């Protein structure tokens, strides 16, 4: 009672120590009542993971946590109103409102007194304000299933890391002054990687909220569709691995998994089209294929890599490369013509090894 | 009232299925029980009898054709315009209900080439007339290929079409599909208002629209439903009785008509459809079957996934009955097809590496799971079905269908790979002989002892043409022959030592022409 | 104890606070649920006497002798130990049940070994032909030994792993075949002549084939689990109290006789984990240190089973190699005990702790001297660089 | 993310596209 009555943040450690734990919990839990932020809330809340109620605290926890990103965009909208409305200008003068600047304030005055529950946060907040990124963690809380809206949600996200392939402005060779920042092939990169990971790392194995064989096959066309334009100069900052490695760096996604979402990827989608494309996705899949070959350690590993599937891929997929490099070695340039020939050299040794860790069992 | 305590028609279904097959007076039966249910027919409308055992009348209808032979066949092909259950089967009001009852009677009916022809004729003398008051709206797809077709770019969205025509151009017939041929109509009813537009199509016309429209939408309706709806259940029945008819009609009407629905099946992707229906279904057994766990809420429940596993075994039981058909005529685009579709593979290793859900071993081994599982439950006394492996019995079907044209396919497929998939075939029916201890605790022998007479007469084909000139046969031989060692020479000896136990009890005179064929092969 | 609701209570407070409600038909209701729990619960709780009933009439029906070995039906008793295996791996077990279960699979695998250590197993299986009913045999052993690793991978409960650990070592000592006999050599065969060398493949070639299915069959379930299964078993062969720390043990001892038709693959995850290092650390600090005279007699046995596993490493080629690779000699003979001259009053507890040392450097000699082989059929390049001492 | 025991996120997605997800109207 004195505790309670004086302090009541010393009151709940003191109950906790005496094994009073449901009621050091519910003196916790009037602190996340009574509290003023957010912060406050989440402390309390955390408290009450580390002492049924543990689940109900780990889900307010949880909304909170998506409750205080939907806060820091609305801030982001706020400070940055330049940027929020140039981002989307490129494309159309279509200047559809920028938000009340009294609305956005009282959301965020609101979204630090209370949480809210999952549908009102998606509805009133994320949906409204248009924060496709919070939007789809709360469809993974939530467990929603409508893998359509997600695929939406997925291109919509890869659509805002990737700048729109700029149009043909007059090359007028006199204006010195601006400094606006010519983002670089590897900065653009680098953000949309860091944004696929680091949403991958939350989600994953969730095949729903985290759709690998999608954002794969989306991901390197948005990629290839934005580097097409670009000179052979920027078209090496480019890796060949630049999702592939962060999926199984950050995301843990086994190399032997990659191999097969980008033999699906390959086989079912409009890389068929364009030589220009399906070159660029077989020599992603044969980088990817040279990463696995340096993962490769046991006999059960190397039993695997010699099998007829994995083999009869890599040489169509070789078969198809030298094709269509033969194709185009009339139009070509003679540094990217030798760019596929030292890779052809690599394919050619990737199914050599393909072949040892087969014939590898004869002794 | 005698329904609501002792039935006189699943009596009649009882004499039918478990009275009289061993009778050598047989047709004399069904040459009595058609009478009975003609003037049964005669005094009471089936408008006025509840529809459950209207179905049983036909059911009974269909087992007198089949059990009958040509002697109710060539009854019924001369007395059809008297007959009151095939009348009221070709009735509007039944035809635009419940067509899968008159397409039963017509598989029924077909025995041999005489009453296949003759099924083949009336499939396209019946017309489908929708005169009834209800507004049946032309399905679909079909509305959009008629929407293409005329330049129809206003619509009203009714399923009408608002526009004033040239009847120049209705008075002609319609390639909805390749060789089919609708016709279309305008009522002029003398008002002024609808000048309403009517299809005229065949029941040979529904044909084709239940296998090439409906069937496509019914697979996306199970693409989104782990339980069937009662139009699912129903669409599910008349497509095993339209697989039945057109596999009857593809074993017994001559050359013509069967190259008539290959030529068909062929130039509107008919095939690629059902393996594509085939490899959904054999997916969707590996959820009805591992959702099982290993008050009245939880009886209906298994009850209910019992019933919707042997619906999807029926249906591709039914697909191998019509790939069976085919490959009697054409057996090199089937094998090639199954192979492109990769249901089969010329290396055990891609299969193992694979474990491909409908691949042919993947679909005996749910057959042999759903008859094992079903002993351990000897607590109640319900009439449950014995275990029978319909499915495994027309993979072996399918396979003796590629196992007797040998000596042609040698001209048409490389050696090397004909040869692979020759031996994962060989590895198959090894498999069943291997096993025949765990399928004969099954009480349906007869069943099984056939499928293994299917089995060794295949078996046997390829050894007495192994011991010629040819080097394919003489390495599929030496496989055979290399897996003839402990258990698939022991289960061959068993077999032969069960029929030594049965031809010494069934001295009662009453050993079916079965057994003595089981031995001779 | 066991809890039900006070339907009494309960209709009672809810009439006090009828506010809450639209009408009474809604309390009644609230107290209809109640009862069907109740309901339930009384059902759940027979079940459960039910099995304590069935396990102390079953284990007092085998712990006696009262049913005669010969004619205990093996056919029968796997029937049983393969039923009661699954829902002795069942996340929703009681833990009350589930040892209930557990004991009764002990006791069960422990009767089969008085059957096998009297008389030979499966004897009508033989009289039979039959290719078939030995194949049966088979899975239902192989069912029991998937199932007992399922719980040990399963329960965090120690007793439920405990009571595993020594049903899989009865497994063991079941499925391990009796020696050959021994081959009587005809030593004055000096002379000449020629043909017979070509026909002894063929029977070898079976009774090695026929011994070794099994031993491959448990070798291909092991060769699965390995990374999971022996890393749970040396955390518990650390993690546990006393008697269970000893079982683990134990059962580590049994895996590793085994683990040569895995590639010695155990032992070398043990290494990879620093295993070894570390139980060699925990025996000479707790147990050959100066206090070694006020030794604990319960956990003297937790010595001697630390010991029995440096004992059974070292008797591998492999594992003479690890021995080494960890100091073994230097860091026992480092160790304060070994300075102590023995006096009367004490010599015995002494025996009993300097034997396994001498046990263990004994069994370091072993392995050195097998070298003399090298017949140089050169042509393949399998660098498995093996140390050939 | 994921508890045993969240909210379901109740929605009816089924009306969107990805003009009514990017665009202000």
């Amino acid at each position: 009672e004195f505790l309670f009555a004086n302090d009541i943040d010393l009151c709940w450690k003191v109950l906790a120590k005496h094994q009073e734990l449901l009621k050091a919990v519910h003196v916790l839990f009037q602190i996340a009542e009574r509290s003023t932020t957010l912060d406050e809330k989440i402390l309390a809340y955390t408290n009450c993971t580390m002492i049924d109620a543990y689940i109900q605290a780990k889900n307010q926890i949880t909304f909170a946590n998506i409750q205080k990103q939907i806060v820091l965009q609305l801030e982001n909208y706020l400070n940055n109103p330049n940027e929020s409305n140039n981002r989307n200008n490129s494309s159309n003068n279509n200047g559809g409102q920028p938000f009340d600047i009294n609305q956005i304030k009282e959301s965020i005055s609101n979204l630090n007194k209370t949480i809210f529950d999952i549908t009102t946060l998606f509805t009133d907040y994320a949906r409204k304000y248009y924060l496709h990124e919070q939007m789809l963690y709360l469809c993974h809380i939530g467990n929603h299933s409508d893998q359509n809206f997600i695929q939406i949600l997925w291109k919509i996200i890869i659509d805002k890391e990737i700048p729109p392939p700029s149009s043909n402005l007059s090359l007028d060779d006199n204006a010195e002054n601006d400094d606006g920042l010519k983002i670089s092939v590897g900065g653009v990169i680098e953000s949309l990687v860091s944004k696929i990971s680091n949403i991958g790392y939350d989600f994953y194995p969730n095949e729903i909220t985290f759709p690998v064989e999608f954002i794969i096959n989306y991901g390197e066309r948005a990629i290839f569709n934005f580097s097409r334009n670009k000179s052979e100069a920027e078209k090496k900052e480019i890796s060949p691995n630049w999702l592939t490695s962060s999926l199984h760096d950050h995301v843990k996604i086994d190399y032997w998994i990659l191999v097969d979402y980008y033999n699906n990827t390959i086989e079912k989608g409009s890389w068929k089209e364009e030589d220009e494309s399906l070159i660029y996705i077989t020599s992603v899949y044969f980088y990817l294929v040279e990463s696995l070959i340096n993962t490769i350690q046991t006999a059960t590993e190397r039993r695997l890599f010699s099998s007829k599937q994995i083999l009869q891929s890599l040489e169509n997929r070789e078969s198809t490369f030298k094709s269509i490099f033969n194709r185009q070695r009339s139009s070509l340039n003679q540094e990217t013509i030798k760019k596929l020939e030292q890779l052809l050299i690599k394919f050619e040794k990737i199914i050599s090894i393909s072949k040892s860790f087969k014939d590898f069992r004869g002794y | 009232k005698a329904s609501s305590q002792y039935d006189p028609i699943d009596y009649i279904f009882n004499c039918l299925s478990n009275g009289f097959n061993d009778s050598t007076y047989l047709a004399g039966y069904c040459d009595c029980i058609h009478i009975f249910l003609n003037r049964f027919s005669e005094v009471i409308s089936l408008t006025d009898v509840s529809e459950q055992h209207v179905d049983r009348i036909i059911d009974i209808y269909c087992m007198l054709h089949e059990k009958g032979g040509e002697v109710l066949s060539s009854i019924l092909w001369s007395e059809r315009s008297n007959d009151p259950v095939y009348q009221f089967s070709i009735s509007p009001d039944c035809l635009n209900r419940n067509p899968d009852r008159v397409l039963s009677i017509l598989k029924s009916i077909i025995i041999n080439d005489t009453s296949s022809q003759a099924v083949f004729n009336e499939l396209i003398l019946i017309n489908i007339n929708n005169q009834s008051s209800s507004k049946q709206i032309i399905s679909f797809n079909d509305f959009n290929k008629v929407k293409e077709v005329l330049d129809i770019t206003n619509d009203d969205g009714n399923g009408t079409i608002s526009g004033v025509m040239k009847r120049d151009i209705i008075s002609q017939s319609f390639r909805l599909y390749k060789s089919q041929f609708k016709s279309f109509s305008v009522i002029n009813d003398g008002s002024g208002g609808d000048g309403g537009i009517e299809i005229v199509f065949t029941l040979h016309d529904l044909i084709i629209d239940l296998v090439a429209i409906e069937f496509n939408s019914f697979l996306d309706s199970l693409g989104q439903q782990a339980f069937f709806d009662q139009r699912t259940i129903e669409v599910s029945k008349a497509y095993i009785v339209v697989l039945d008819l057109i596999s009857k009609l593809v074993n017994f009407t001559p050359d013509s008509y069967s190259k008539y629905f290959w030529q068909l099946f062929e130039n509107n992707r008919i095939l690629e459809s059902i393996i594509q229906v085939y490899l959904r279904l054999c997916n969707q057994q590996n959820f009805t079957v591992n959702s099982i766990p290993t008050q009245p809420t939880l009886m209906s429940s298994y009850s209910t996934a019992h019933y919707n596993f042997n619906i999807i075994t029926n249906v591709i039981t039914s697909i191998l009955s019509l790939f069976t058909s085919f490959s009697k005529m054409n057996p090199l685009p089937i094998l090639n097809l199954l192979i492109e579709k990769g249901i089969w593979s010329s290396s055990p290793t891609v299969l193992i590496s694979l474990f491909k859900r409908g691949s042919f071993n993947h679909l005996y081994d749910v057959e042999k799971r759903s008859s094992t599982t079903s002993s351990t439950s000897s607590t109640s006394s319900s009439s449950l079905s014995s275990s029978t492996f319909p499915l495994t019995k027309s993979i072996v079907k399918l396979f003796n269908t590629f196992i007797n044209p040998l000596n042609q396919f040698e001209k048409c497929i490389d050696r090397s790979q004909y040869i692979g998939y020759l031996e994962s075939f060989i590895s198959f029916h090894l498999q069943v002989i291997s096993d025949y201890p765990i399928i004969s605790g099954n009480n349906n022998h007869n069943e099984t002892w056939e499928m293994i007479s299917e089995i060794f007469s295949a078996l046997d084909f390829i050894l007495n043409k192994s011991q010629s000139r040819n080097s394919i046969l003489k390495s599929l031989a030496f496989k055979i022959i290399c897996s003839f060692s402990g258990g698939i020479l022991q289960c061959t000896l068993s077999s032969l030592l069960d029929l030594e136990v049965l031809q010494n009890t069934n001295k009662s005179i009453d050993r079916t022409s079965s057994i003595d064929n089981i031995l001779k092969s | 104890t066991s809890q039900l609701l006070d339907i009494i209570k309960i209709r009672e407070v809810l009439k006090n606070d009828f506010n809450r409600f639209s009408n009474e038909f809604e309390i009644e209701r609230e107290l209809e649920e109640c009862c069907l729990i109740n309901s339930s619960i009384q059902l759940y709780n027979s079940k459960l006497k039910a099995l304590d009933g069935w396990k102390s009439f079953i284990n007092i029906s085998l712990a006696q002798n009262t049913i005669e070995i010969d004619t205990l039906d093996e056919s029968l008793l796997l029937s049983l130990l393969q039923r009661i295996v699954i829902d002795f791996s069942n996340e929703r077990n009681p833990i009350e049940s589930t040892l209930s279960i557990g004991y009764t699979i002990l006791t069960i695998l422990f009767t089969l070994k008085l059957k096998k250590d009297s008389y030979q197993l499966f004897i009508n299986s033989s009289l039979t032909t039959n290719s078939t009913d030995s194949n049966v045999i088979e899975q239902k052993m192989k069912s029991i030994f998937e199932g007992l690793l399922q719980t040990v991978l399963k329960s965090p409960h120690q007793a439920i792993r405990g009571i595993s650990y020594t049903c899989l070592i009865q497994y063991l000592d079941l499925s391990a075949t009796t020696p050959t006999t021994p081959s009587l050599s005809p030593l004055s065969t000096s002379i000449n002549n020629v043909v017979e060398m070509n026909n002894k493949s063929k029977n070898k070639n079976n009774q090695d084939k026929e011994q070794g299915y099994g031993n491959l069959n448990i070798g291909l379930i092991i060769s699965k689990i390995e990374d999971k299964f022996i890393r749970i078993l040396s955390s518990d062969c650390n993690s546990f109290s006393r008697g269970w720390r000893i079982t683990a043990i134990s059962c580590m001892q049994s895996i590793l006789s085994i683990d040569n038709l895995c590639g010695h693959r155990s032992l070398m995850f043990l290494q990879n984990k620093g295993f070894i290092i570390n139980m060699i650390n925990d025996t000479c600090s707790k147990y050959l240190s100066d206090n070694w005279e006020n030794i604990d007699p319960k956990d003297l046995h937790v010595y001697k089973s630390q010991m029995s596993l440096l004992l059974k490493i070292s008797q591998q080629m492999d594992g003479v190699h690890l021995l080494m690779n960890n100091n073994v000699i230097g860091s026992f003979v480092k160790s304060p005990f070994l300075n102590y001259i023995p006096t009367d009053k004490i010599f015995g507890k002494f025996i009993e702790i300097l034997l396994p040392i001498l046990q263990l450097f004994a069994s370091l000699c072993c392995y050195c001297n097998n070298t003399s082989k090298n017949n140089g059929n050169i042509n393949n390049n399998n660098n498995v660089g093996g140390t050939v001492l | 993310f994921i508890t045993k025991h969240s909210k379901s996120l109740n929605i009816n997605t089924t009306n969107e596209t990805e003009d009514t997800l990017r665009s202000l109207n």
